[PDB]
RNA sequence: GGAGUAUGGUCGCAAGGCUGAAAAAUUGACGGAAGGGCACCACCAGGGGUGGAGCCUGCGCGCGCGCUACACUGACAGAGCCAGCGAGUACUCCCUUGGCCGAGAGGCCCGGGUAAUCUUGUUAAACUCUGUCGUGCUGGGGAUAGAGCAUUGCAAUUAUUGCUCUUCAACGAGGAAUCCCUAGUAAGCGCAAGUCAUCAGCUUGCGUUGAUUACGUCCCUGCCCUUUGUACACACCGCCCGUCGCUACUACCGAU
């Protein structure tokens, strides 16, 4: 049981580290270190997994209306050095009108 | 009284059959304009019919899963053909010989001969 | 060679050491739970 | 249901209704008397309908945009427009439905995808 | 021993052995990180000795 | 030719696969080998048994293909490994 | 075509799911049909179950006719079994060798129905998609590690199970000379399967067996003069390809005519050669602790 | 392995998958193509054909002729 | 207490040797002749390997996969200048731009990137052009070898790899044979990954450039099949052949 055991027996068995020879490569990954590795991993593969089956079932006629206030993804060809697959979002700027940068003007 | 789906002449040239989507195909004579024989044995839609070269025969393809083919000089089907899978037969062609008969439908993407 | 060896010999002695304390624990158990069960009925009927 | 259980004819209209509904679509299963006992139903027939298969298809994004679209008559199925928003597309024609020939929608898909080709 | 090359999965690990004689000794041996990662010695390196 | 063709044509040589015999095709048979030519067959028709090249001798010279046995040499082995 | 390709695998998966909660369900009805037939008193939870009894009075007949076997399991090969010749195409790796290529050309003439293909520059996404196109039943790719094969894909489609396996002991039938050999019988050939005891052994022979024409049942028994053989110990199926006369009614003369192997399969995936993240059905598990001394097949 | 390939062979089983009739359910006799109570059961099957023309009329017309 | 399901014991049957290792058939056994179909294991037209020298996995000085060549559709030197699949650094030193220094390899100072954001338009190689060389083992080829400088690493001797000078071998299209190959196929080229089996002496992807010659015929070599069935009209064909078995009947022969 429990009340079956020394303090001997409770006694912590203490980690080794990385030698110190070696001390620049990191740290000595372990059973909990690695543990939290795989768990990263596994995460990261299941997303890209999801996004593969979703990429693979999609219907090429589909038509959200939010297509007409959207930029799509394109392609490297259209797009050029600057491509990357996730959509272009706004920064809420806005081309401004010429009244409006009067009045800003005036004021700076 | 339903839609003509399709129609060929006679080699001759005297006489018309057309097939429609009645179940039946009948053969009109030019002149006169009556219908002179209704095969009656497809149990679905009729859709293209043919002729060969020689005339005297005709194959009949249709929805009911049959490209039948039928003899006008006995007016009888001496033969009808259906694919092992179950297809329905909407467009037919046939050599002009008379010996192949080649068949597509709209539910699998082979071509039968 | 010593890789086939190795692994019949550990298949076959587990299977063996499976097997006797399988048949051992069954026998001491169902001994004691007799001996246990014979003894509550003798002590209920008094 | 009410023939009895080893019976020839009863199996075998057992089996001819499955692979009916099942390819109409109405059923999910083919291997259950109880679906027809339970599992057939108006709704069911009623999303075999075309602007609810076309927004499960994702053609349109809701059931009501997808009737507006079929009445002003983008949508084909298979080589034939389609200006009935009653019709039932069933399990093999759900590979045929997309859109018609020289549709604005389809130009606003390739719009948005910039692959607009104007030829 | 210490790992040189680290690919995704075979790793070249260099300061064990001292020759291919020892490795081909030990060949499909049960090889152990020190995290945790079991494996297996597979093929002896030719151009390191 | 094929194997099976010229297996069967071997058998029929050796008279162990050919038409079912009268009588007295079976005295003419007692009026006028077969296993050591068996032996032959056996082991011409199973050639994977034992290695052999394809190309034959690089350098012909004459002077008067098995060239190893790997069944044979592994369970020999094998049996030297156990003693 | 593509279209209709992914919604009927998604069909089946589906229909593969609802039969394993069906399956659940069914288990409990067959012991309410034994009771009935032999009166022997059942369990309460199913005696008081009012939607198990309503739903088994249509549900008698589909358990009646698996019972006698009348009908097929739901399966990828059950819709065309013993209906169209099976064709299948055998491909190499990218730039194969002289002897990978001899050996591609012998392991074709080992199925009578099949066809070799030159890789040279093939996309694998195309090769499936030419497949796909021509309607053909299986793909069996070949790699090969120095001029010896090491490796073997056999893939069933439209969206059926990949099996993938590992070469061993590959005896080619490009060694021996051509007096010795000859051109093999293309005669549609008998089938031999022996330790295949588990359902995984039966969905492996499914996958084997369903790579060869089917043989016409009239007189199977004592025509047709080829035989292949599957033969597992230890799970790595040994394959041997004979060809045989009937020398008596008692006695039956053997000859080798085809390649030797004894592949180990390692994977066998529930998707085609392309998807790589298709979901397994087995694996062969090593770096386990039992994994070596549990025997599947 | 020959000496089980000789069993099979002699005592002949074959594990091939053998040809079928691609017509095996509805023509399950096999009949040629050329020239040629238990009443209340009849009653009963016959009237199941009945409503199976019928509603397999109306269900192929519904999904209008795709089936 | 009843009903199931298991687990391990106990008992009974199995568990008594005219013995001593290596058929079935009215349906069967084997062929022949004629006529078809198919095949880069066939013909025909071409192409490409291997086999010559060296290295080495594997299989049982000998063997196999390979790389590089024998040049003029070329080598060299300028100059043009074009991909695609990838990968990349946290409790860390990964992918690396640019600035100097250096002939080079490299060094050094900074720098962007946990990434469609930075390396990277991966300005890759064959390739294209304007030159030099001129058929000579030649500037084709670059083995072997000396001396030197660098990088990885605790360590480089038996030379890890990188650069410079020098040394400059065999090899002049592979022989007999033997094998493979019909369109994005043969062949050239690089880049990336290393996926529970196999694979670093390599494996598998990925892009790039992309031909000649067949695409006919069963004449040779073979393989399969018809001569029974499986459907009916037109139309055509018109009892394929041998050696035996088995069964039924008939009479014969000669011992008991």
């Amino acid at each position: 049981m429990s009340s079956l055991r020394h303090a001997i027996q409770r006694r912590a068995h203490k980690e080794r580290a990385q030698p110190l020879e070696r001390q620049r490569l990191g740290i000595l990954e372990k059973k909990k270190d690695y543990r939290l590795r795989a768990r990263d991993y596994k995460k990261k593969q299941a997303v890209l997994k999801s996004l593969r089956q979703k990429a693979a079932e999609r219907n090429e006629d589909e038509f959200y209306f939010g297509m007409m206030s959207r930029k799509g993804p394109g392609s490297a060809l259209t797009r050029g050095k600057g491509f990357t697959g996730t959509v272009d979002g706004d920064r809420g700027n806005k081309a401004l009108s010429v009244e409006t940068v009067r009045l800003l003007k005036t004021q700076d | 009284f339903d839609a003509m789906n399709s129609l060929v002449y006679s080699p001759d040239g005297q006489r018309i059959v057309t097939a429609a989507d009645d179940g039946k195909i009948k053969v009109w004579d030019v002149e006169s304009g009556f219908c002179i024989v209704t095969f009656t044995e497809h149990t679905s839609g009729v859709t293209a019919c043919e002729f060969a070269k020689k005339g005297s025969v005709l194959f009949t393809a249709s929805l009911d899963g049959s490209v039948r083919a039928w003899d006008l000089i006995r007016y009888r089907n001496f033969r009808t053909f259906t694919a092992p899978e179950r297809l329905s037969f909407t467009c037919m062609a046939v050599d002009p010989s008379g010996e192949v008969i080649a068949a597509g439908s709209i539910d699998s993407f082979d071509i039968h001969i | 060679f010593i890789r086939r060896e190795q692994l019949r010999i550990k298949k076959e002695k587990d299977e063996a050491y499976e097997k006797k304390f399988k048949r051992i624990i069954a026998e001491i158990q169902n001994e004691e739970g007799r001996a246990a069960n014979e003894y509550a009925r003798e002590k209920a009927a008094r | 249901s009410l023939l009895p259980p080893d019976n020839e004819v009863r199996r075998k209209h057992e089996t001819l209704l499955l692979d009916k509904l099942y390819d109409m679509g109405i059923l999910s299963t083919k291997a259950k008397l109880s679906a027809v006992e339970h599992n057939v139903t108006v709704s069911a027939f009623a999303r075999r309908r075309l602007p609810v298969v076309m927004t499960r298809l994702r053609m349109a994004e809701t059931v009501q945009a997808a009737t507006k679209l079929i009445e002003q008559g983008h949508v084909r199925v298979g080589v034939e427009e389609v200006r009935d928003p009653a019709f039932l597309v069933t399990r093999n024609m759900e590979d045929f439905v997309t859109w018609t020939v020289g549709s604005k929608i389809k130009q606003n898909i390739m719009k948005y995808r910039d692959k607009l080709d104007d030829f | 021993g210490t790992p040189w090359k680290i690919f995704k999965n075979t790793a070249f690990i260099k300061d064990m052995f001292n020759s291919s004689l020892e490795i081909a000794k030990f060949e499909g041996a049960a090889i152990r990180t020190v995290s945790g990662i079991r494996g297996q010695i597979k093929r002896a390196l030719s151009k390191p000795e | 030719g094929s194997q099976l063709k010229r297996l069967k044509a071997s058998l029929r040589e050796q008279g162990l696969i050919g038409p079912q015999k009268s009588k007295k095709q079976k005295r003419q048979n007692a009026n006028d080998q077969k296993a050591e030519a068996l032996k032959s067959i056996r082991e011409q028709f199973n050639p994977f048994q034992f290695k052999t090249n394809a190309r034959g001798p690089k350098f012909e010279v004459t002077t008067n293909v098995i060239k190893g046995r790997p069944e044979l040499s592994r369970a020999r082995s094998e049996e030297k490994r156990r003693q | 075509m593509l279209r209709k390709q992914a919604r009927q695998r998604r069909d089946y998966l589906y229909r593969r799911a609802l039969l394993l909660r069906d399956a659940e369900i069914a288990e409990k009805r067959a012991k309410l049909r034994a009771a009935l037939a032999s009166g022997k008193p059942l369990d309460p939870k199913i005696a008081n179950d009012k939607e198990l009894r309503k739903d088994f009075d249509y549900d008698v007949s589909r358990d009646i006719a698996k019972e006698q076997g009348e009908i097929d399991i739901d399966d990828e090969y059950s819709e065309l079994s013993g209906i169209v010749d099976p064709r299948v195409l055998v491909t190499t790796s990218r730039d194969p060798s002289s002897r990978l290529m001899a050996f591609s050309k012998e392991i074709r003439l080992m199925f009578p129905t099949a066809i070799r293909l030159n890789r040279g520059n093939l996309i694998l996404p195309d090769l499936v998609m030419s497949a796909q196109r021509e309607r053909l039943s299986d793909i069996i790719l070949l790699h090969e590690h120095r001029g010896t094969p090491t490796a073997i894909t056999i893939s069933h489609f439209p969206h059926g199970p990949t099996l993938m396996a590992s070469l061993h002991n590959v005896v080619l039938r490009a060694d021996i000379p051509k007096s010795i050999k000859g051109t093999v019988s293309e005669s549609y050939p008998h089938l031999i399967f022996e330790g295949f005891r588990t359902p995984l052994g039966q969905r492996v022979v499914k996958i084997l067996k369903h790579l060869f024409p089917p043989r016409d049942p009239t007189n199977n028994a004592k025509s047709g003069n080829r035989v292949i053989t599957f033969v597992n110990q230890d799970d790595c199926i040994e394959v041997r390809h004979h060809v045989y006369v009937r020398t008596n009614y008692n006695s039956v003369e053997l000859s080798e005519v085809g390649p030797r192997f004894t592949m180990r399969p390692f994977s066998i995936t529930m998707g085609t050669l392309e998807n790589k993240d298709a979901d397994v059905e087995w694996h062969l598990s090593q770096y386990t602790r039992t994994g070596r001394k549990k025997n599947y097949f | 392995i020959e000496e089980l390939i000789k069993r099979r062979i002699l005592a002949g089983e074959f594990d091939e998958v053998l040809r079928r009739r691609p017509d095996m359910f509805g023509n399950p006799h096999g009949v040629r193509r050329g020239l040629v109570a238990d009443e209340k059961l009849r009653r009963d099957e016959e009237e199941i054909k009945r409503m199976w023309k019928e509603i397999s009329a109306k269900l192929d017309a519904l999904s209008s002729w795709h089936y």
